[PDB]
DNA sequence: GGGAGTAATCCCCTTGGCGGTTAAAACGCGGGGGACAGCGCGTACGTGCGTTTAAGCGGTGCTAGAGCTGTCTACGACCAATTGAGCGGCCTCGGCACCGGGATTCTGAT
DNA sequence: ATCAGAATCCCGGTGCCGAGGCCGCTCAATTGGTCGTAGACAGCTCTAGCACCGCTTAAACGCACGTACGCGCTGTCCCCCGCGTTTTAACCGCCAAGGGGATTACTCCC
């Protein structure tokens, strides 16, 4: 029925159809144009979540926390790259020692 | 009596503080010194809770990564020990300072 | 009271996906509603321009498809190109 | 590899 | 003046989680400064967000869209 | 006769072509590189040669203003001369990859 | 109707000296040069990639001075003159 | 013909004060080791110039294709009626937070 | 090498308040339709991008030379760390109250 199973998609096709049309983003937005783009915001969103889900493992947790989201995105090149600019709350920072401080002896 | 050797206890502080993800400064102050500041722009802004919490979280974000950029600044120098000049080249390079 | 919407049970139905037996804090999914209020910004914001400078007044899949290529880096704009071209394949297959 |  | 609010030991915890093993004692009044001219520009943005929507409370938002706006997006609060 | 000591003349070229706003890339060159990383990208490509000169002028402004960031380094590090560390460094900070 | 290779090698050592005397470099080591082909090479790729992207997109063969424009554009490095 | 100026209302939330405690900050002190100034040397950078390369100029040819105009219709915007998806709210209980105990693994002095 | 001390870790017990499920309702998705214009596309044309020749000489190259500066080592001085003690005020539970965010109606302007 509703687009998004047509799509076979989670998430809401034509919740994005009706942003894309309040955005102002164009005079007007074609049929495929939110359908594109909820598969797309789906992907990133399955590819964060799986990342985060194996960094909660790690941690024994069953829920995903923002320590998992930052630990998640900062060890993924291609997530850290799209998110160099973002900043996650609560999300601290990757256990990094440059080498010259350990203490050699 | 027993005594650590120098650095040996600030290695651990920084093990300790990059597996925790709490806010490092201290709320009260941080919030009196936003309430200076806007105080300059107009008289007698209120903030929203959250406001002042997403301000702190943006404040302590932008200090860690420009203490990351010090660090290695000095190490470049291959000094162990961060100075201003560190933290003057790491703005000037990121284009912060003109 | 007033409603607000987000996104946050498609990312719980896709986190449903990818791990069943993993859950998510709301500060958490406060972060994932944000992230993907964020990219959708970035990609239809490119998108209107790339229309714009094609003096082009629609917004098609195709401005899409080339935005997440600009947006998106390396493997995830090729993983995202697929997922995207599959969706529209299978929805204008639908009846 | 990646999800999807 | 509230900005020695910003004591000595939490500096030094910021630049521990930067990963700073020794730190030099002219760094605290640095990063007092460099702290000061960071939050008095992202505050005028909000204010000014805030005057625009002819608000007297600054919200969350109107400092996520300043941060957004000075290149430097923040997760996690409702933006 | 003269015979100028090492490093007496380069402060002459640093006059020289900060006054000179000419392009200091060799346009021919240049240009085969263009082609041949955009043959990369997409086959039996063409450029306009406004096109060229523009990826001209921005790459040598880039690579003039990143050796900016890397004299500095090098500075910070009390050398004169500029090393790879210097630029990796500069790169570094600047966030690039 | 041809195939290039090795024009990196085309970027001489004394143009990376003008560039850098340009900089204000006082002293150059010799390990510079492949660093700063390596470089440019990275920054050419990413540049020509979006500009043959904008070209796709419009359907082009030719590569456009405005192409090049909007490519620099992204990266915040826009460059005047060229148009808008 | 509907955006928005605006006036009246609720009551959430924000500011503010206070009293206890006690976690964190401020201070002093001893000395370890780090910063950095000297010096030595050798290797690798810059300047010179004779030789070589090919960038640049100009000219000329051509044809790919950028760009422009005409015609059609597939497409998306507007609309009214219908429906259930998504929301606010309420509730339940187990994942996580904390204490406390023992294990063990690092640290460094002897 | 070995040992004592500190610290971090792993483990079991307690418990609470946030995450997940359920409810019900309302407003926004969607279905079916008409309309009309965006743009697909086909045809033309004439710009300018590619190719080639060939002459000139600017720039690149390579080999010599030497000297200047990279950095390796060393010594000294004082600055930072670690930590024991005293002091401060951050925190927070409570409570007060009223500003103004937000929501409504009324209406007149663009």
């Amino acid at each position: 029925k509703t687009r998004s199973s047509r799509a076979g998609l989670q998430f809401p096709v034509g919740r994005v159809h009706r942003l894309l049309r309040k955005g102002n983003y164009a005079e007007r937005v074609g049929a495929g144009a939110p359908v594109y783009l909820a598969a797309v915001l789906e992907y990133l969103t399955a590819e964060i979540l799986e990342l985060a889900g194996n960094a909660a493992r790690d941690n024994k947790k069953t829920r995903i926390i923002p320590r998992h989201l930052q630990l998640a995105v900062r060890n993924d090149e291609e997530l850290n790259k799209l998110l160099g600019r973002v900043t996650i709350a609560q999300g601290g920072v990757l256990p990094n020692i440059q080498s010259v401080l350990l203490p050699k002896k | 009596p027993h005594r650590y050797r120098p650095g040996t206890v600030a290695l651990r502080e920084i093990r300790r503080y990059q597996k925790s993800t709490e806010l490092l400064i201290r709320k009260l102050p941080f919030q009196r010194l936003v309430r200076e500041i806007a105080q300059d722009f107009k008289t007698d802004l209120r903030f929203q809770s959250s406001a002042v919490m997403a301000l702190q979280e943006a404040s302590e974000a932008y200090l860690v990564a420009l203490f990351e950029d010090t660090n290695l600044a000095a190490i470049h120098a291959k000094r162990v020990t961060i100075m201003p000049k560190d933290i003057q080249l790491a703005r000037r390079i990121r284009g912060e300072r003109a | 009271k007033t409603r607000k919407e987000s996104y946050a049970i498609y990312v719980y139905k896709v986190l449903k996906q990818v791990h069943p037996d993993t859950g998510i804090s709301s500060k958490a999914m406060s972060i994932m509603n944000s992230f993907v209020n964020d990219v959708f910004e970035r990609i239809a914001g490119e998108a209107s321009r790339l229309a714009h400078y094609n003096k082009r007044s629609t917004i098609t899949s195709r401005e899409i498809q080339t935005a997440v290529r600009l947006l998106l880096p390396g493997e995830l704009a090729k993983h995202a190109v697929s997922e995207g071209t599959k969706a529209v394949t299978k929805y204008t297959s639908a009846k | 590899g990646r999800s999807l | 003046d509230n900005i020695q609010g910003i004591t000595k030991p939490a500096i030094r915890r910021l630049a521990r989680r930067g990963g700073v093993k020794r730190i030099s004692g002219l760094i605290y009044e640095e990063t007092r400064g460099v702290l000061k001219v960071f939050l008095e520009n992202v505050i005028r943005d909000a204010v000014t967000y805030t005057e625009h929507a002819k608000r007297k409370t600054v919200t969350a938002m109107d400092v996520v869209y300043a941060l957004k706006r000075q290149g430097r997006t923040l997760y996690g609060f409702g933006g």
